[PDB]
């Protein structure tokens, strides 16, 4: 990769936290820190869970009524965004945003209410549904 | 990246 991706973790100081022993669902509440690598998140509620027999295939969501995300993007095209929920996946590109979802980068800005983004990158997509599921 | 969280009731930490 580069170097630093296992010196700086996701760090979480917290008040109203819980950590399960069995499936290992985790939740933080009321006051929560979230920073990692070159990224910051702000939230009142944070959750992390593991669809993982293998590791780093963990999934995280953050809620700040609205939550916000901030990224010093590698290539000199930094980005930040805001939504009722924000989401990330720990072996993966993908961020997703829902409820009043807004993002702005050197490449583009978008308002919508259901938007996906790629942390390695400068590209975004909105998914205007009509029962397509 | 790893996750590394700290609990109010011990002031000390774990990985995930």
């Amino acid at each position: 990769g580069k170097t630093g991706d296992t010196d700086q973790p996701i760090h979480i100081e917290s008040d109203q936290q819980s950590l399960d022993m069995q499936g290992n669902v985790v939740t933080f509440t009321g006051n929560v820190v979230v920073t990692q690598g070159t990224i910051k998140i702000n939230a009142d509620k944070v959750v992390v869970t593991r669809p993982g027999n293998e590791k780093g295939k963990e999934v995280i969501e953050g809620f700040g009524n609205p939550a916000t995300f901030y990224q010093m993007q590698d290539n000199g095209k930094p980005v930040k965004g805001r939504a009722s929920k924000m989401r990330y996946e720990l072996q993966n590109d993908y961020v997703v945003l829902t409820g009043n979802a807004y993002l702005e980068q050197l490449d583009s800005n978008i308002k919508g209410d259901k938007i996906t983004y790629l942390v390695k990158e400068q590209k975004m997509q909105a998914f205007s549904d009509k029962g397509r599921r | 990246v790893p996750i590394t969280y700290v609990n109010r009731a011990t002031x000390k930490c774990a990985r995930y």
